[PDB]
Order: structure tokens, then C-alpha cells, then sequence
């Protein structure tokens, strides 16, 4: 019955602040309570900020103190939350979990605690590098990559920050055994994934496999073909 | 503060059989007013984790009804009865007094495949990775686990670790495997020096370890 | 804002037949024990009163009905229900319901009555909605899913309120409440009363005197009505609306003649009508 709405991904640089925004709808933001959880990559949940349906204060997760401060707009249903100073280990995703402040009717109280919905998540990043464009190495077939049962063919990125990407090996032709990673942040900042998917054995040589490696905000839309080798 | 545990940190369950996670503690949940405030997420991959049972033992709307809350005071226990598909992920145990709250040590579940035997495939530094400055080798290890496997790089045969990272994909829905890679990286005057590039790849399942390679070029 | 809802259901409006109600007084003059005859509107006696069901409840499985479709204003409405919760909040007279013409819109509000001509947006269910407001801690009233906007109001009056309750008799009372508004050359009255009952479910035989509660020097012009209702959220029980369980009676007034008996104290008692039968 209510639908959070999140505020899209935004990289940062080390010092800055941030602040992320979470629109409800079908309540109203006077009678839901927000929690901020962060999702520090390949990890678990953690807490910072809050409401206190007691007290109506909005206690500060110690970790965050004197670092975050939360503000509500109530007329277009928005919240909003501001991190500062920040470094380097603050990548994460952060949810916006909320509930409903009470439960039952004008009759019966139970001031209700915990998280009842939760809202698709923004990814802020902070790096003190810059923007990159690819890095595309074709990694060829083989002899006996191919011709069996499946064969294997990819592509390899390494060294960049274009954020996000895509892949998919084609124009929505190929999606048979294809097994991707979750990328990763090398000891110098950059990221280096490998994509390589397990196409089948009997259409090479007569149709060779693209790699359709879109870097859209460095926007180097680099379509490579992997001839196999 | 709280900061209570888990208990199977895994499980990979069966079909059509039912699952038992166990939650702890290191306080007394009972809230004042007498209620104490358990809550189950289900947090699927790449997804915001949704709801399951909150409040000890309820369930929530839309909740296909098969799970059910048990325990009080400290221990805790949700269990599914007779899984199916569709519930796979990890199953925070968030608790909700004190205020500086704090999650569940984490849990994850999935289904409960037999150990098959992996596959490896490798490939080389394609011809503009040679002159890149900087090339790389991947192991395209298929079907295997994250915690009892092996993979193990043969730059040309001479057990060469220590210097790779490791990005391994999820479990299939077909198959419900798990892919392995990992990232072998030295310098480019390393690189060349070589030809018959292999990877080796030593792992529970597998009765002997495996060994698919490529010859650097050729057809 | 603005969620319509109504679904289909209404089946045939169970009509009823209050026997003699609906007596105002028809001016301001204080009298002692005589007869006095009026050529006024009145309600004529044995009339067949519309029943209207609110939310409507049905035995098999909760199930609410909502039915409280705007109605003719005709010449002067008598308007009564039982409701031991307030329920009731008030009524929004007009013209088109929009703007480009003015409304007259009766809240409720317990602790004042507020009185409104605006040129208001209504939505076409319009209703009073209660929630919770995590400051203040304390459920408060919000009625903007009444209404869009409200601009070029010409009038606000506010006054301790008319549904003013009671019971406290765990039972027994059901306090039928009436109302009957006339509208006649740019004014508007109001009648009241509140009157204890035991009777099951319809009109008791009594009399009563509805004395007036109010006057509006408004000028507005109105044909068609319609009455509010305070519906409050559900929160955590498996749209989230929808208190209660009501229905209110409604029968329109005619030109009619009657002989009002007075008491010696001042108060009438029993009114008759020439018109009715022969007899009278
Ligand atoms: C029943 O209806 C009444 C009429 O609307 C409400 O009474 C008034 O509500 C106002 C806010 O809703 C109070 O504050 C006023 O707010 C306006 C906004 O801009 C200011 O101009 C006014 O100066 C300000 N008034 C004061 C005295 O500060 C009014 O005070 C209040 N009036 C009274 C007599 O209470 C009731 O709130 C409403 N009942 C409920 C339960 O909501
Ligand atoms: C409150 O009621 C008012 C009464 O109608 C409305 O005010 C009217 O707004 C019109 C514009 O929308 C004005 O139109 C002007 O008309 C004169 C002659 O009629 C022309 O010469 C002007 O060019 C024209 N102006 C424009 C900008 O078109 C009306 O004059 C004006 N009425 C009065 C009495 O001033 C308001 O619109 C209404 N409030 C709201 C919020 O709608
Ligand atoms: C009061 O408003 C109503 C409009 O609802 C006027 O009544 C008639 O309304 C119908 C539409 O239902 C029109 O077709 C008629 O033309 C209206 N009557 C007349 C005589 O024009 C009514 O006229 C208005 N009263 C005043 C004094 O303006
Ligand atoms: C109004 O009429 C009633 C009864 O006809 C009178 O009210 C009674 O007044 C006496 C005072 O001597 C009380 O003991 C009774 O209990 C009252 N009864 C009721 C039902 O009120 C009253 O005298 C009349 N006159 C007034 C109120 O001016
Ligand atoms: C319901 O209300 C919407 C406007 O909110 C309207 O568009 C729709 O036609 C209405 N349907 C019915 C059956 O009333
Ligand atoms: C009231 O109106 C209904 C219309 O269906 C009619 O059947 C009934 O006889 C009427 N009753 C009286 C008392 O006029
Ligand atoms: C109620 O809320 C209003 C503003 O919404 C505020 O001015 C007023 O002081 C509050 N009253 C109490 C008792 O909290």
C-alpha cells in the first residue's frame, strides 16, 4: 500500500557531502517513520539515523554522529539525509526502510518499532580518481574451448571506473551460459571484470560473438568483435 | 547494545522439505510493554530485502504462508515447511529495541545440489591485451562452491598464486550452480614469456583436479 | 487524494414511514398553552422516508457497501440518523459540486463547528480522513480528501459543535439525532434536536420540537447534497479506510398547512395537519 521511490546512483569525491532522497507514496510522510540502512558491499545491513516514535526525536547511529543529519520535507514527501567529510570505506547502497509510526485504530496505541517496507536502494561511490573509458581485451576462443558440449567466450575490462556497463554479448541474440562477476576495486581504485560467457559449440565459425562494452557515463559505446583465435 | 547470531549460515536446503533458521541473542528482547520485536527479511540477490514475519510470530501481507515463527525471550526460529523455488536469498534476523538496532549475522539459503564435478575453461590475452601494457588470465571454472572449492592458477604450469583476485557468480536457475573466476595479475614483461597457458582447478567435487588450457594463438 | 470508491451494490433504497416527526418551530415567538395553524413546508406525516444505508455491513464475511449518493435538495431536507459513534460529520449543499459555482460545506470536528463558502474543488467521494501525525501525538483530522482547493471564500463562521454526544449508558439511549435545513430568499436554517429512544431500529411516535441552531446569511443557490463521512486509516490489521457502520434517514419538505398545540410552558407538542385526511 505505500511505494518508496529512490533518487539514482551519484559518484562522489573524498571531502564532499552527499545527500540522498526517498519519495513515499500512497502515506503520507507524517505518519511513517524512516530508517536509513546502509549496505556496505558483500556484507550485511547496517544502521544509522532513524526515528524514535518516542520522544519524536531522530536518534544518530554513533557510528554517524556529528557526521549525518536528516531532514524531512513534508510537502512533497520527501526525506532527505546528508553525509559529510566523506571517505574512503562509505561505498554502499542505502536503503530507505520505513513503517508505520503506530498501529490499530483512534482506539488502541501499540507505538510499532522496525522496518516495513524498503526502497530499491541509491548507489553513491566515493573514489578519489576520475572518469575512464574501457579497457576491452577480446579474449579469443580456442581449440578445445570450443567444439564440445559448450563452448566458452568473453571479453576482458580491466583498470576502469566507468561505474556501470552492460555486456551482453550481442543485441539480445546470445543469453545461453553467460557467468558474470560483481567486478571489483583493485589496491589502486579501478575496477577489472571478466565476462565470459559459455555460448554453445555449433554456431562458431560461421557467426562470430560481439562484446557490446557501453560506458555510459564515460559514453565509450565500444561494440568489439572476438574473432575466436 | 544487542548483537545476537545465527546459526546455519548457509543450509543449502532440499525441494519440497521444510528448513529450520536458527536466531540468538546476547540480551532479553522483551521490549517494555511486554512485546518483544523479532522481524525475518528476505533479502533477494541484487534486490531490497521485502518482509517475512515481523513481531515474533505473525505474517505479513501477501506472505504465501508456508513460514512460521517459534521461540521467545532469546532463542528464535523461523521455519519454512516443503520450499520450493522462488525463496533463495539471505534471511536477516533484525531485532528492533534499544534503538541503536542491529541485524542478524547474516544467512543465506539455497537449494541443495549434489556435488557435481566442475568445468574449466581458460582463455589468454587476446592480441591488443599483448601490447596493453598490461595483460591478464582468467580461470573460467562452471558449477561449484563458495567455501569448499579450490581454484588454483598454472600460469604455464608452476603453481603461481598469491597475486589474484576472485569474482565468483551466483547460483543458476536451470542448473543452480555457481560460476568461479579469478584474476591473475603480473607485468607485462611476465606475460609474454610463455605459450601453453593452463588452469588447474583442484575441488571437492571433482575425482581429479581439471586441466583446460590454450596454446597462445594457433586456430 | 481524491480515492473514489463506491463499488456497485445499492440494490432498492428500503423506504420506511415515519409517522409524525419533523416538527420546527416556525418562527422566533415566544407563546403559552394555545393552537396555532401555519402555512409553512413541513414534512408531511406518514411519509415515506428513504432509508439510505452508509457502509453497509452483510453477514458472511466483513464486506462494507458505500452508498451515500448526492440527492435532491428539492425544497428542504429532513435529515436523521441514530450513530452512537460520530461517524456523522456533516453535510457539503451546492449547486454543481465544483467550482464555477459556490458550496456550503458543514464539519464537524469535536471540539468547534466551522462553516465554509468557498469555491471548492470536491473529489466525487468526498470524506473526512483521521490518521496519526508522529508530532503532536495525537490523531488529528486532515480534510483535504474532502476537497482540491479552496479559493474565493466569502464567509467562516465557527461555533461549539452541533453532534454533541452522550450515552454514557453503556446502551439504551442511541440518541436519534435530526436535522432539517430549508433554504428560502438568501438564507439558510438550521433545526435541531437530540432525543433519547428504545425503540429497535425506526421512528419512534413521539413529538419533537426542533428548535433552531443557527442562521447564514449566505445567498447561495442550491439544488443538490450530500452528507461526510469520518472514515479513519487501518494500520496493521490484514483501500485502508472505512470505520464504522451508519445509515441516516431523508425525506423531503412540502408546502403543507399544520395546527400547532403549544404547552404553557412554551414548547409545542402535538401538531396537526390539514391535508392528511378528511378528518384532520
Ligand atoms: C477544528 O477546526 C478548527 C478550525 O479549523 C481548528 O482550529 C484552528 O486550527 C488552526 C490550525 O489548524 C490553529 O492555528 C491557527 O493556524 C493558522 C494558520 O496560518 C494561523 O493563521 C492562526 O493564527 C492559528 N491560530 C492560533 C491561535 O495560533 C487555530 O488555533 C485553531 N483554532 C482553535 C480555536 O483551536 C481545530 O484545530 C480543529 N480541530 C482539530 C482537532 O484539528
Ligand atoms: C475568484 O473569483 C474571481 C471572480 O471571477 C476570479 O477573478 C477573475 O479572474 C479573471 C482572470 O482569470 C479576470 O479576467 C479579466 O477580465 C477583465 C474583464 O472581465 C479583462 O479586461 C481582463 O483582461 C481579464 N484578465 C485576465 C488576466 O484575463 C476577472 O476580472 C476576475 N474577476 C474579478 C472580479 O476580478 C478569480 O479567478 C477567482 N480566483 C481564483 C483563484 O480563480
Ligand atoms: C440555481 O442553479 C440551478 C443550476 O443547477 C438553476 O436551475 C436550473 O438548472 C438547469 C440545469 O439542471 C438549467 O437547465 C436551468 O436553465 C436552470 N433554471 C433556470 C430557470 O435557468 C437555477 O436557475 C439557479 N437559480 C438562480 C436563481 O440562478
Ligand atoms: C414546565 O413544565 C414542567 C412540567 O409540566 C415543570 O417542570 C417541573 O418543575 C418542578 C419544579 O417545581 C420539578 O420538581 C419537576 O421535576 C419538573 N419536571 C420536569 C419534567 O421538568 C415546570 O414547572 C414547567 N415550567 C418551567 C420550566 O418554567
Ligand atoms: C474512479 O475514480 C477515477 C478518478 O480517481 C476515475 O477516473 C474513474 O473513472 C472512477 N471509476 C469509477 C467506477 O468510479
Ligand atoms: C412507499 O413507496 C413504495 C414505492 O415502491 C410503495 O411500494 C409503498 O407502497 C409506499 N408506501 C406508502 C406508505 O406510501
Ligand atoms: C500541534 O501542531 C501544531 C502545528 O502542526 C503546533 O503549532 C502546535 O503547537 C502543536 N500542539 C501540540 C500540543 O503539540
Amino acid at each position: 500500500e505505500v511505494q518508496l521511490v529512490e533518487s539514482g546512483a551519484e559518484v562522489k569525491k573524498p571531502g564532499a557531502s552527499v545527500k540522498v532522497s526517498c519519495k513515499v507514496s500512497g502515506y503520507t510522510l507524517t505518519e511513517l517513520s524512516m530508517h536509513w540502512v546502509r549496505q556496505a558491499p558483500g556484507k550485511g545491513l547496517e544502521w544509522m539515523g532513524g526515528f524514535d516514535p518516542e520522544d519524536g526525536e531522530t536518534m544518530y547511529a554513533q557510528k554517524f554522529q556529528g557526521r549525518v543529519t536528516m531532514t524531512e520535507d513534508t510537502s512533497t514527501d520527501t526525506a532527505y539525509m546528508e553525509l559529510s567529510s566523506l571517505r574512503s570505506e562509505d561505498t554502499a547502497v542505502y536503503y530507505c526502510a520505513t513503517s508505520t509510526a503506530v498501529a490499530g485504530t483512534p482506539d488502541l496505541f501499540d507505538y510499532y518499532y522496525g522496518m516495513d517496507v524498503w526502497g530499491q536502494g541509491t548507489t553513491v561511490t566515493v573514489s578519489s580518481a576520475s572518469t575512464k573509458g574501457p579497457s576491452v581485451f577480446p579474449l579469443a576462443p580456442s581449440s578445445k574451448s570450443t567444439s564440445g558440449g559448450t563452448a566458452a567466450l568473453g571479453c576482458l575490462v580491466k583498470d576502469y571506473f566507468p561505474e556501470p556497463v552492460t555486456v551482453s554479448w550481442n543485441s539480445g541474440a546470445l543469453t545461453s551460459g553467460v557467468h558474470t562477476f560483481p567486478a571489483v576495486l583493485q589496491s589502486s581504485g579501478l575496477y577489472s571484470l571478466s565476462s565470459v560467457v559459455t555460448v554453445p559449440s555449433s554456431s562458431l565459425g560461421t557467426q562470430t560473438y560481439i562484446c557490446n562494452v557501453n560506458h555510459k557515463p564515460s559514453n565509450t559505446k565500444v561494440d568489439k568483435k572476438v574473432e575466436p583465435k | 547494545e544487542i548483537v545476537m547470531t545465527q546459526s546455519p549460515l548457509s543450509s543449502p536446503v532440499t525441494l519440497g522439505q521444510p528448513a529450520s533458521i536458527s536466531c540468538r541473542s546476547s540480551q532479553s528482547l522483551v521490549h517494555s510493554d511486554g512485546n518483544t520485536y523479532l522481524s525475518w527479511l528476505q533479502q533477494r540477490p541484487g534486490q531490497p530485502p521485502r518482509l517475512l514475519i515481523y513481531k515474533i510470530s505473525n505474517r505479513f501481507s501477501g506472505v504465501p504462508d508456508r513460514f512460521s515463527g517459534s521461540g521467545a525471550g532469546t532463542d528464535f526460529t523461523l521455519k519454512i515447511s516443503r520450499v520450493e523455488a522462488e525463496d533463495v536469498g539471505v534471511y536477516y534476523c533484525t531485532q528492533a529495541t534499544q534503538f541503536p538496532y542491529t541485524f542478524g549475522q547474516g544467512t543465506k539459503v539455497d537449494i541443495k545440489r549434489t556435488v557435481a564435478a566442475p568445468s574449466v575453461f581458460i582463455f589468454p590475452p587476446s592480441d591488443e591485451q599483448l601490447k596493453s601494457g598490461t595483460a591478464s588470465v582468467v580461470c573460467l571454472l562452471n558449477n561449484f562452491y563458495p567455501r569448499e572449492a579450490k581454484v588454483q592458477w598454472k600460469v604455464d604450469n608452476a603453481l603461481q598464486s598469491g597475486n589474484s583476485q576472485e569474482s565468483v557468480t551466483e547460483q543458476d536457475s536451470k542448473d543452480s550452480t555457481y560460476s568461479l573466476s579469478s584474476t591473475l595479475t603480473l607485468s607485462k614483461a611476465d606475460y609474454e614469456k610463455h605459450k601453453v597457458y593452463a588452469c588447474e582447478v583442484t575441488h571437492q567435487g571433482l575425482s581429479s583436479p581439471v586441466t583446460k588450457s590454450f596454446n597462445r594463438g594457433e586456430c | 487524494q481524491c480515492v473514489n470508491l463506491t463499488t456497485r451494490t445499492q440494490l432498492p433504497p428500503a423506504y420506511t414511514n415515519s409517522f409524525t416527526r419533523g416538527v420546527y418551530y416556525p418562527d422566533k415567538v415566544f407563546r403559552s398553552s394555545v393552537l396555532h395553524s401555519t402555512q409553512d413546508l413541513f414534512l408531511p406525516f406518514f411519509s415515506n422516508v428513504t432509508w439510505f444505508h452508509a457502509i453497509h455491513v452483510s453477514g458472511t464475511n466483513g464486506t462494507k457497501r458505500f452508498d451515500n449518493p448526492v440527492l435532491p435538495f428539492n425544497d428542504g431536507v429532513y435529515f436523521a440518523s441514530t450513530e452512537k459513534s460520530n461517524i456523522i460529520r456533516g453535510w457539503i449543499f451546492g449547486t454543481t459540486l465544483d467550482s464555477k459555482t459556490q458550496s456550503l460545506l458543514i464539519v464537524n470536528n469535536a471540539t468547534n463547528v466551522v462553516i465554509k463558502v468557498c469555491e471548492f474543488q470536491f473529489c466525487n467521494d468526498p470524506f473526512l480522513g483521521v490518521y496519526y501525525h508522529k508530532n503532536n501525538k495525537s490523531w488529528m483530522e486532515s480534510e483535504f480528501r474532502v476537497y482540491s482547493s479552496a479559493n474565493n471564500c466569502t464567509f467562516e463562521y465557527v461555533s461549539q459543535p452541533f453532534l454533541m454526544d452522550l450515552e454514557g449508558k453503556q446502551g439504551n439511549f442511541k440518541n436519534l439525532r435530526e436535522f432539517v435545513f430549508k433554504n428560502i430568499d438568501g438564507y439558510f436554517k438550521i433545526y435541531s434536536k437530540h432525543t433519547p429512544i428504545n425503540l429497535v431500529r425506526d421512528l419512534p411516535q413521539g413529538f419533537s420540537a426542533l428548535e433552531p441552531l443557527v442562521d447564514l446569511p449566505i445567498g447561495i443557490n442550491i439544488t443538490r447534497f450530500q452528507t461526510l463521512l469520518a472514515l479513519h486509516r487501518s494500520y496493521l490489521t490484514p483501500s485502508g479506510w472505512t470505520a464504522g457502520a451508519a445509515a441516516y434517514y431523508v425525506g423531503y419538505l412540502q408546502p403543507r398547512t399544520f395546527l400547532l398545540k403549544y404547552n404553557e410552558n412554551g414548547t409545542i407538542t402535538d401538531a396537526v395537519d390539514c391535508a392528511l385526511d378528511p378528518l384532520s
